[PDB]
């Protein structure tokens, strides 16, 4: 999983190294990144349950034709809309992991890999999942660089599904 | 490979669970201690060629079998096949403290290394000897009160010890 | 021979310089914890005959082939002498710890050591272990919360731990 | 050349990647400890005279064949003096690099790559430059973490010899 | 490759000489702009997507040449290709904004291409118009004050301009 | 180097003994005593160059044949004066050194071994620097029990140079 620590990691060991000062600097700028990063997951964390029925009512609000065509690809239905806040909570869930690890790496692994695969098979259009990533963006309520942090991960994910 | 923090990232993951804030706590705190970890990294590894070898001459004066002419590390290839391991092992160890997590470790060095040794008639028992040295040396080193704002490194010298540990077992 | 102030002052001489405001700051941490260097080592040294004796006999029990006859610890002889050394590094260790600093132990005590058992036979490694078990027993005592005005130890229990460590790296 | 910046990049471009938050954390740690690193950079070269002089003669001191024996590879006559010093002001030069960069990669590129083929040829012992190096991290001056930098890259050339 | 601190370095070696205060006071001056530069790539970058689809749009309504069939652009397999080829110059300018040199750049992306294009069959000048625009919209949203401590980026701003504009006169 | 601890393992040791209650009671005191004694470190290396300059001063306005006797020894031109300077430093220097370590040890080492040789090689007056240390302690405005350790060291030297 992509970290910057396994990445330091990473690229001794493919030159069959030992660890060198080049990445114990890395690290160390990890760390006191680390700050920023378990504030803003911390703020996302407890204040989820909004973020996330927030931003699915915004991704309806934008594209309305989502609450009524018919067909599974929809929130037209009760299961539909279970089914769009499960997925914007797991956008947000891997935000937070991004940030406790300070990498793109649970992202990666768990959502980005497969991501367009997935999407064209059950007929989910991109544009639902940035509205929703718009939406986090706007009202995450970080200041400083917490939110600076928070913003990295979530433009990453927006890029990802553009 | 996993760091400290994407292990706990991945068991939450595996419940589909935000993270508590006794596991928020827990990763802070180890973020809090983190020079140290930069000091035990630095004080090992800018002492390798140290460790690896008195621990091989101390294994060695004890064990004089093994460089007898017939003796598993006799010859100079077989010499420096056995110093090569001391530092990979000591490589991918200090890679573990450097995560957090005995996942690098365990992954790219020990995992079928037991086996491995089985194949060549090398000692496994005695290869636990020489991780032994190493890790009292890499302690010592560390762990050493001079020339380092004094605090408690308590914690994590137990969590390197752990990973020494750990390689001895495997290798035997 | 050097105390932890004194040391500073020896620095600072190579240097000639005075001492930073900061490092003044950092002197009255020292005498700040004063009070719970002397518990450990009342602590440890009110208990050194258990320790030592509980160490060496965990240790025969573990490596019989010491005590068996023609082991490096059977006569009567050479168990008082195993036992003396037992003694001598827990004192010195001891004295590190009132001291703040290793150089006691280094200079008069591990200076040397591992040749002189290489050359007598006597196997560092057991040696190294028998500190371990030294290490173990001295920490517990000293850090036993029972029995005291209630507080953190865990540095100063951290710095003992390592004048232990370099014992026991000392040896083989 | 290997240096924090250029493992970062390399990282990203080796996947293709656009950099992200995992490598900037990177920079920013190496942007921080750039304070000790140039700070114990500019003591060495200030000071780089006497420390060269001073570590010759620890050298010349520890092995007084050094300076007896007849041979083009030995201290022994006015040119091994000047090729001895030279060198012992190569490895500083090049402890000097590498705090100024944040990284080795000086180091292994223009002194180590092809270490042991050098001393192997014209017989110059490896014990004889760890001295010397010995000698600078024993005499610098530095205290606090600038020295921690100047030896890390010092321990970092004494293991190459090693 | 070489960031701002190596080329400094590999130019002084090919010298035989330390550096001058003039070269360390310049290095550490760029140490201490260094969260400028650090804003500066994490803006262009997390804007990437919408950089490029609005350049190529942009392109492609001023030269619908490219697009009509038989046009360099035409078709989706050549579309995604001359897009693609986007993306590359613009992370590499990052990796550039990042190092604070041109080398990554100029060795891994700039050299050959205009040889390239010429070979391909595809309008240079057309690639460098699609440059252009690129770094119009990059330096805009790197330089937006909003969101941001207020400060004097002009400096940053110029060396960024500097290398869109090597990278279009590369291929025009 | 002498101090209250270095004495106390000197002495369980010259007898082959663990530290007894005993010797835990001297470095107890030696704690204690440590509040008003760095006070006193402290105090002098804050107005360390005053007190140097002054000292000095006092040095030629009661000696003034120490500006005009021609002859390196004297302080009769700008490198004497130097020289001066710098010995009166020093002497302040190790008292400070006395008040950290809470012994003679410092001053012992590293200034009155040898003295007196030094002063009669190179000959240098006792009388000169016994008038610089009553300047410093004159002058150095400590009151309490700090006054008491810094005069105590002071006194120390003076009786050493007597
Ligand atoms: C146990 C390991 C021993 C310690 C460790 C200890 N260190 C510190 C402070 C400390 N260590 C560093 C080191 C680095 N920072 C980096 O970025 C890197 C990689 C290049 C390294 C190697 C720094 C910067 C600092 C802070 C400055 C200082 O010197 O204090 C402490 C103090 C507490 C803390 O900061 O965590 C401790 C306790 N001390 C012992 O007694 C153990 C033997
Ligand atoms: C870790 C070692 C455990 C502690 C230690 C602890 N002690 C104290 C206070 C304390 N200890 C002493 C002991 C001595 N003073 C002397 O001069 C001598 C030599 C004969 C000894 C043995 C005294 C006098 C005091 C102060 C009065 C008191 O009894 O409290 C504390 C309190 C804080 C402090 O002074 O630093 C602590 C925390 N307690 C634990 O829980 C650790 C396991
Ligand atoms: C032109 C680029 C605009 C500026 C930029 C500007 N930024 C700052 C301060 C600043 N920027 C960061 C950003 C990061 N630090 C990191 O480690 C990373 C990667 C994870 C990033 C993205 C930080 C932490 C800071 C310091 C805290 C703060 O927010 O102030 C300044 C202030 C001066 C300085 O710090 O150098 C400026 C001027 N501001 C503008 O108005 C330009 C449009
Ligand atoms: C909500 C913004 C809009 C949707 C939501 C919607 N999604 C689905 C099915 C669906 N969603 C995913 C997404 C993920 N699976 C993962 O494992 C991860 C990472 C951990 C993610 C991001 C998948 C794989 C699937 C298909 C499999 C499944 O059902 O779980 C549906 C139902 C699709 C169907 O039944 O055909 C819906 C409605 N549609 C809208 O209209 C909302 C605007
Ligand atoms: C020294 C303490 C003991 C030895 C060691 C020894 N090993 C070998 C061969 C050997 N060792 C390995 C180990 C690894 N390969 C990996 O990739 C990794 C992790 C990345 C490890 C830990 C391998 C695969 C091999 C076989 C290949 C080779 O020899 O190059 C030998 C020589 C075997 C022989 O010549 O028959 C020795 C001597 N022997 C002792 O006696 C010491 C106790
Ligand atoms: C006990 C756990 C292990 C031993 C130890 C053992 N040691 C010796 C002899 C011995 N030990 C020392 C060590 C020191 N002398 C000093 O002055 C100091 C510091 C003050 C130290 C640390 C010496 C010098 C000697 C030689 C002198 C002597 O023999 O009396 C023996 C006996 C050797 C013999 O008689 O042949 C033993 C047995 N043996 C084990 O089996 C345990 C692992
Ligand atoms: C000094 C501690 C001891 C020596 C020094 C010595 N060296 C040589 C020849 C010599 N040294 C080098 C080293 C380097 N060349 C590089 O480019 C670099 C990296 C930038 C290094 C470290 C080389 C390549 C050579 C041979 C080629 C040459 O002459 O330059 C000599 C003379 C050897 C000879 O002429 O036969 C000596 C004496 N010898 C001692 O006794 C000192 C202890
Ligand atoms: C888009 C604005 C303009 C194009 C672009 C276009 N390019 C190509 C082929 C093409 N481009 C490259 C350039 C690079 N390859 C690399 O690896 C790197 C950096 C490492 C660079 C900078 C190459 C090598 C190739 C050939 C390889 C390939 O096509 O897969 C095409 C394809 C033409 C074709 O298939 O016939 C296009 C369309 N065309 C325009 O009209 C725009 C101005
Ligand atoms: C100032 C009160 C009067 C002087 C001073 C003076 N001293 C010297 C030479 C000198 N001073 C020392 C003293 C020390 N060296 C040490 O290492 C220490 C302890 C840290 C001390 C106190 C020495 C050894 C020497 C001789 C070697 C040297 O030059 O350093 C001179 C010049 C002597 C000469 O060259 O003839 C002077 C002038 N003279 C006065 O008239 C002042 C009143």
């Amino acid at each position: 999983m992509k970290t910057p620590i396994t990445e330091a990691i990473a690229a001794a060991d493919t030159q069959g190294r030992f660890l060198s000062n080049t990445e114990l600097q890395a690290v160390d700028g990890r760390f006191k990144r680390a700050v920023a990063s378990m504030e803003a997951a911390r703020a996302l964390t407890n204040n989820a349950q909004s973020l996330i029925d927030g931003a699915a009512q915004a991704v309806y609000q934008k594209f309305p034709y989502t609450t009524t065509m018919q067909g599974s690809q929809y929130a037209s239905t009760p299961e539909g809309k279970a089914k769009c806040a499960r997925d914007i909570g797991y956008y947000l869930r891997m935000v937070t992991y991004c940030l406790v690890a300070g990498g793109t790496g649970p992202m990666d692994e768990y959502l980005i890999a497969g991501l367009s695969e997935i999407n064209s098979t059950f007929d989910l259009s991109p544009s639902w999942y940035i509205e929703a990533l718009k939406y986090i963006k706007a009202n995450h309520g970080l200041t400083g660089q917490a939110a600076v942090e928070a913003n990295a991960y979530i433009d990453y994910a927006i890029n990802a599904l553009s | 490979m996993l760091d400290a923090f994407a292990k706990v990232v991945a068991q939450a993951d595996a419940r589909g669970e935000f993270l508590t804030n006794a596991q928020f706590d827990a990763l802070s705190n180890l973020v809090k201690e983190g020079n140290k970890r930069l000091d035990a990294v630095n004080r090992i590894t800018s002492n390798a060629s140290t460790i690896v070898a008195n621990a091989a001459r101390a294994l060695f004066a004890e064990q004089p079998q093994l460089i007898q002419p017939g003796g598993n590390a006799y010859t100079n290839r077989r010499m420096a096949a056995c110093l090569r391991d001391m530092e990979i092992i000591l490589r991918y160890v200090t890679y573990a403290i450097l995560a957090g997590d005995s996942s690098v470790l365990d992954d790219r060095c020990l995992n079928g290394l037991r086996e491995t040794y089985q194949a060549l008639g090398t000692p496994g028992s005695s290869v636990a000897v020489a991780i032994q040295k190493m890790k009292d040396a890499a302690i010592a080193i560390a762990n050493d009160p001079n020339g380092i704002t004094p605090g408690d490194c308590s914690a994590l010298m137990s969590e390197i010890a752990g990973y020494f540990d750990r390689a001895a077992a495997a290798v035997a």
